[PDB]
RNA sequence: UUCAUCUAGACAGCCGGACGGUGGCCAUGGAAGUCGGAAUCCGCUAAGGAGUGUGUAACAACUCACCGGCCGAAUGAACUA
């Protein structure tokens, strides 16, 4: 255990005095496939390091003697945050990081940000799927051998979590009002932390 | 022109049954016969070893394109005399595919893989071969991985 | 009609464009026998009923059907909803053109509604939908107005899903909608129904509003938006308090208001609203309180006898306009023959084509009026007719008969009307025939009249029980009833088993129990008992007779040495399907065994006989070397082989796939000492010993069963199969439909109550068909009493009165 | 009593992730982690079993091992009588 913790500390040291600049990337709601894609993209340009916030804070506090600059990075290790080190123009790495996104589908239970709508469209779905629409109260008619929503219908409202039937119909209709990707809280650069902006 | 997208796993160089063809593709008005023939053509060299078959429905278009399936590639390289279902059940696989061949499979997988190095993708392919249980260069794929880890199998990273 | 007149109904029959012969189909208890009854109320098994209905010129104009006149005659069939009677609906479907699909508003589109609707779509019959028990929705579930509207929406959506999934690509626009007027809503039991077309017509009389496009605004999302006078097309929030749709505001609201008032007993408001809704009163109906007042006031303000009949007249096609797109499928012959095109023509002057479908009883045992629909030409009382057989080959002499007609009959609500003639496209009974036509067929006057369809159905006889009369002297009565119902009920199947037992077969437990009750009480008239059928097994060998079986004659002068071998299933198949035929010649029939069956040409040439019955799948082969008198005992050996292949040594059942190899014989020189009496017992005992040393085994008959069950019920299919030892052979999906098709080999042994188990596991959605395929060898020993094949033999021994133990190989074997 | 976890943040709780090679090999009529036998690999890794369960005919879809966010000082397991 302690050996693995020491290994993480040493790797953090390596990054801290091998990469002039880093980003503090927020990973809330970010999946693992997204993470692998991001690591693949930033490969060559940047490196990605995650850890336990307490681990990172204690490691830093113990390296502060040699590198007292990261004392200003210390108050930014909060929440689901990691470190993306780089030796490349800031803007490029920032753009790539906040460019890798995923329209995450509707998982039942998640608080829907904004009102989910279904529109009067020919969904191109096999008629058998009518069960889902009838369960959500979505009027439909079979045209050209495909399901077509007849009338606009607010599936769920802003606020109240997406129920299971709502989620099923949403995943059916590819409706996904969840966009997840790394955010950027701060950027450390040459002993100087500053907001992303 | 709408790009529709569907897979199968029909056995290598084995005529695909219409009972396992029509349900998927049949909806968009294409003959299970012709698609099955396309699968056979795309799996000619793959004979015996199942593989994924990407099929793009571009306005009712039978564009069979075998997706490289790691295990399928591994065993087609194993080259074993055709695995005959009739002949014997539980056909085992022991193909001795050389390190170079495994690296070729790795370079045909790297594009659709995540391993940092070509060495890493070789490690992935060796793990697949270990799953298969076949012998490789008179040694286990796990020990090959141990060699790569300890810096013994200098990988031709290309 | 109050018995208008016989000649008036003859004239109405002669009218071939204002007559509609349709059938009401629905789920069990969905209210078809009440809607049909409410239609026959003002009109004064499946027996057609007649209703007279006048009609206006405006809505004869509003008809997309070739017609002339102003009065219509409805011939209505009440098909049965049970899945066990799914052929009594198919027969009416073949005889009819229109389908009134009743769907219950509470229960929705149930399993049997889906089944009968898929059958109508298989026959390409256009359905019109009626949503029943709205009174139940209004008094039990207390839907306000929008829950009821949404239930209607879901019902229509599900029916449309079925029709759009199972509509053949010849109509396309057969999808059902209230918007088009093809969906009604009402309470059959209470006697009221409506169509939104009827409401859009009832409104013009007071609003001056258009009817053409209000009948598609009264359904769906369409909002009159009062206080602003504009038929808006979306909710728009009504600037607060979102307003209601046209359906609820205009059609349902007066209905719900009359319901609320009359069920709340607001006697100060009942007359006011009744006058607003223009009803008429009676001398004492004014003293009618709730739970029947609302009933009568809605039976006046909204007559189901009019709402149903108007859509029947309008959207349900007549014969002369519907037979066209159905002749090509009701005639297997090519589309380029005069008999084929005559049905499309619906001409009453061409060659006759009359399809008897139902053997209607006649209050007398054995006269059996013949219900049927005429399709081409005119029938005559005493016209020369040609009976056609369901398998009648038209080229040569087959089930074609040269009798005539005795009297035309029109059937009514259990009474017959004697008629002399009727043109095409009509419904009449044929008196004087059907004692020459077994179940179905056609009756023509042409000489190249290829028969029309065999009237296939989705169900089959799958429940089989054996029956027997207690008083063996009254057995003629048993068989007489057993064949007097096999023609009355269409789907009942009876025959004699491989063990000598009358096997009554039927669709399900309910259909079978009805048939058995008819046997016990009415048709036969003699008390009989029912049992599970005895499964007739076969005896066989699965080894090579480890030591040579030997038998010595009673005089001990003659000896037989033989062995037993497992003739292959393919060889046995070649035997029973004639590829290897007894009558054939050796060294020509033996070449086939040598080239194509792995046999040795010498052995195949040395075939002495086939058994049992002289042509069975068991063989005897002379493997002997030189023997002085072998050819003189040949007849005795073949007789003993016939005996030993008919009565095996396990339980006396016929042998199968047994090869006997006579390796050696030792015959006395004098023919008097090697006669039949000395060789037949010797040879049969030697064959028995060979059987009981070549690993004796039994084979049971295996059904091949194919089931049309959907995705949700395929798991119940699998559970029933692997609980009853079934083997999953092949699954498939029909093109575009969800209905699966699973084929499997189910042993006949574990095949009783199997259809009931499958229907319970699948919720009635699985539809099996079974037929004897082959024989499977039971792996377990039939000699050990407690072995899984070893108890069926014990049961057979007990039921046959033989002993309990099996005579061991030490018997039938003379030690040498 | 013994063995463990724990301010380099423990247990419980709530929330986020729980991947890719990969439909791993074999079979199965079908078997994709989850009816079975066998092998228990590798990468990305903060972390993820060739899979703890629910589920499908197979899918899918949920869920847990595993790692994280919050809290902050103790806690868990097997035994003994
Ligand atoms: C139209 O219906 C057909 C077939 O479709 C069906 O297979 C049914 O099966 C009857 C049996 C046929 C089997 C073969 C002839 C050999 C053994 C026979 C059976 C067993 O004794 C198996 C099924 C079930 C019957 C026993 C259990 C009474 C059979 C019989 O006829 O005796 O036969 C009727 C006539
Ligand atoms: N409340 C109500 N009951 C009904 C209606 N239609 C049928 N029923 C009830 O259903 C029962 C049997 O229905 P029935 O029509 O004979 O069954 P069927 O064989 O499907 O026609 C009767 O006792 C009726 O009371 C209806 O419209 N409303
Ligand atoms: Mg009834
Ligand atoms: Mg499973």
């Amino acid at each position: 255990i302690r050996e693995k913790k020491a290994e993480y500390f040493a790797k953090l040291r390596e990054y801290l005095e091998e990469y002039k600049s880093l980003f503090v990337v927020g990973v809330d709601n970010v999946s693992s496939q997204q993470m692998h894609e991001v690591r693949k993209e930033l490969r060559g340009r940047a490196v990605v390091l995650m850890g336990k916030n307490t681990m990172v804070r204690r490691a830093i506090r113990g390296f502060l003697s040699d590198l007292p600059d990261f004392e200003k990075l210390l108050p930014f290790v909060k929440g689901n945050v990691g470190f993306v080190f780089t030796n490349e123009p800031l803007t490029e790495i920032k753009n790539v990081i906040v460019s890798n996104r995923v329209a995450a589908p509707a998982r039942a239970g998640a608080v829907a940000p904004e009102d989910i709508w279904v529109r009067a469209v020919n969904t191109g779905m096999e008629p058998g799927k009518t069960s889902f629409f009838q369960a959500l109260g979505v009027p439909t008619k079979i045209a050209r051998g495909t399901i077509e929503i007849v009338s606009d219908v607010k599936v769920v409202d802003a606020g109240n979590k997406v129920g299971q039937s709502e989620a099923s119909l949403l995943n059916l209709l590819n409706i996904s009002p969840f966009t997840f990707g790394l955010t950027v809280v701060q950027v450390y650069d040459n002993g100087q932390v500053f907001p992303s902006s | 022109n709408e790009v529709k997208y569907l897979y199968l796993r029909a056995v290598g160089g084995e005529v695909g049954a219409s009972a396992a063809l029509a349900p998927k593709i049949g909806p968009l008005g294409l003959s299970p016969k012709k698609v099955g023939e396309d699968i056979a053509k795309a799996t000619k060299e793959f004979k015996g070893i199942k593989v994924t078959v990407q099929l793009k429905i571009q306005n009712r278009q039978a564009a069979a394109s075998v997706v490289p399936s790691a295990s399928s590639l591994v065993i087609t390289a194993l080259k074993e005399p055709p695995r005959d279902r009739k002949k014997d059940k539980n056909v085992k696989h022991s193909g001795n595919i050389q390190l170079d061949e495994i690296i070729e499979i790795a370079r045909q997988m790297r594009d659709k893989s995540f391993g940092r190095t070509l060495a890493s993708v070789t490690k992935e392919i060796l793990g697949t071969a270990q799953s298969v249980g076949c012998r490789v260069d008179f040694k286990n794929p796990h020990d090959i991985i141990e060699g790569i880890n300890a810096g013994e199998i200098e990988i031709p990273e290309n | 009609m109050v018995a208008f007149t016989v000649d008036q109904m003859r004239s109405l029959m002669d009218k071939v464009t204002n007559v509609r012969n349709m059938s009401v189909i629905a789920h069990v208890d969905h209210g078809k026998s009440t809607l049909t009854d409410s239609l026959v109320q003002r009109a004064g098994k499946s027996t057609a009923i007649s209703l007279y209905s006048e009609m206006s010129d405006e809505d004869v104009k509003e008809i997309k059907q070739k017609t002339d006149g102003n009065s219509f005659l409805i011939n209505l069939i009440d098909s049965p909803g049970h899945v066990d009677f799914s052929s009594e609906v198919t027969a009416a479907l073949r005889v009819t053109d229109g389908a009134l699909v009743v769907v219950d508003t509470i229960e929705g589109v149930c399993v049997q509604t889906e089944t009968v609707l898929r059958q109508a779509l298989g026959e390409r019959i256009k359905p019109v939908v009626v949503i029943n028990k709205v009174d139940r929705a209004l008094l039990e579930l207390q839907v306000s107005k929008e829950d009821l509207y949404q239930t209607f929406a879901r019902t229509v959506e599900s029916v449309n899903v079925i029709v759009s999934t199972y509509a053949d690509e010849v109509l396309g626009d057969v999808q059902v909608y209230p918007a088009r007027g093809t969906v009604a809503f009402g309470s059959g039991l209470h006697g009221w129904a409506f169509t939104i077309r009827q409401f859009a017509t009832r409104y013009a009389k007071k609003f001056g509003v258009d009817k053409a496009k209000m009948m598609d605004r009264l359904w769906g999302d369409s909002f009159f938006n009062p206080k602003t006078k504009k038929w808006t097309n979306k909710d728009t929030d009504a600037e607060g308090k979102p307003l209601e749709r046209a359906f609820n505001m205009f059609i349902l609201d007066p209905i719900f208001r009359l319901f609320t008032a009359i069920m709340n007993f607001k006697k100060d408001e009942i007359p006011v609203l009744l006058e607003k809704l223009e009803i008429v009163l009676k001398g004492d109906e004014k003293d009618l309180e709730g739970k029947a007042l609302l009933k009568v006031v809605m039976r006046k303000f909204l007559p189901a006898a009019d709402a149903l009949l108007e859509m029947i007249v309008l959207h349900l096609p007549s014969p002369v306009t519907a037979q066209a797109y159905r002749a090509e499928q009701l005639y297997e012959g090519p589309a380029d023959d005069a008999n084929c095109i005559a049905i499309k023509n619906c001409d009453p002057k061409a060659d006759l084509m009359l399809y008897v479908s139902k053997m209607v009883p006649t209050s007398d045992k054995g006269r059996f009026y013949a219900f049927g629909r005429v399709f081409a030409g005119t029938v005559k009382s005493g016209q020369k007719v040609r009976i056609q057989g369901p398998n009648y080959v038209p080229g040569k002499k087959d089930d074609l008969f040269i009798k005539a007609i005795q009297r035309v009959v029109l059937m009514m609500g259990r009474f017959v009307e004697p008629i002399d003639d009727c043109p095409a496209g009509n419904i009449i009974g044929l008196v004087g025939i059907d004692q020459f036509l077994l179940k179905t067929g056609t009756l023509t006057t042409s000489e190249t009249a290829h028969n029309m369809k065999v009237m296939k159905f989705s169900v089959s006889p799958v429940v089989q029980v054996a029956v027997e009369v207690k008083n063996a002297n009254d057995l003629p009565k048993l068989v007489e009833g057993l064949k007097r119902l096999s023609k009355s009920d269409p789907c009942v199947l009876t025959y004699m088993s491989e063990s000598g037992e009358h096997i009554v077969a039927g669709t399900g437990e309910l259909h079978l129990e009805i048939c058995l009750q008819d046997l016990e009480h009415d048709h036969a008239g003699v008390p009989l008992k029912i049992s599970p059928p005895v499964v007739a097994y076969r005896e066989t060998v699965e080894s090579e007779s480890s030591q040579t079986a030997l038998s010595k004659s009673p005089n001990k002068h003659n000896r037989i040495y033989l062995k037993a071998e497992p003739i292959d299933e393919e060889v046995s198949l070649a035997i029973e399907n004639g590829i290897i035929n007894p009558r054939d010649d050796f060294k020509a029939r033996a070449r086939i065994m040598a080239d194509d069956y792995g046999w040795d040409v010498t052995d195949a040439r040395k075939i002495w006989c086939f058994g049992p019955d002289g042509n069975g799948p068991n063989l005897v082969i002379d493997q002997t070397k030189a023997v002085q008198y072998l050819h003189e005992i040949k007849d005795s050996v073949v007789a003993a082989f016939q005996w030993a292949t008919k009565e095996g040594p396990i339980f006396g059942e016929e042998m199968r796939s047994v090869r006997v190899n006579i390796l050696d014989v030792t015959l006395h020189a004098d023919a008097i000492h090697r006669g039949g009496g000395q060789i037949i017992p010797t040879m049969r005992r030697a064959t028995y010993a060979g059987f009981l040393l070549a690993d004796p085994k039994i084979q049971e008959p295996v059904f091949l069963v194919e089931i049309q069950c959907p995705e949700q019920a395929v798991g119940g299919i699998y559970s029933v199969l692997n609980k009853k030892r079934g083997q999953v052979v092949s699954e498939e999906q029909r093109p575009g439909t969800p209905l699966f098709t699973v084929k499997a080999y189910l042993p006949v042994n574990e095949s009783f109550g199997f259809t009931g188990e499958l229907r319970q596991a699948t919720g009635g959605q699985a539809f099996p068909q079974m037929v004897f395929d082959h024989w499977s060898t039971l792996g377990s020993d039939p000699l050990d009493p407690t072995s899984k094949a070893g108890e069926i033999v014990l049961a057979a021994r007990k039921r046959h009165g033989m002993k309990e133990e099996v005579p061991g190989w030490q018997e039938y074997y003379d030690k040498l």
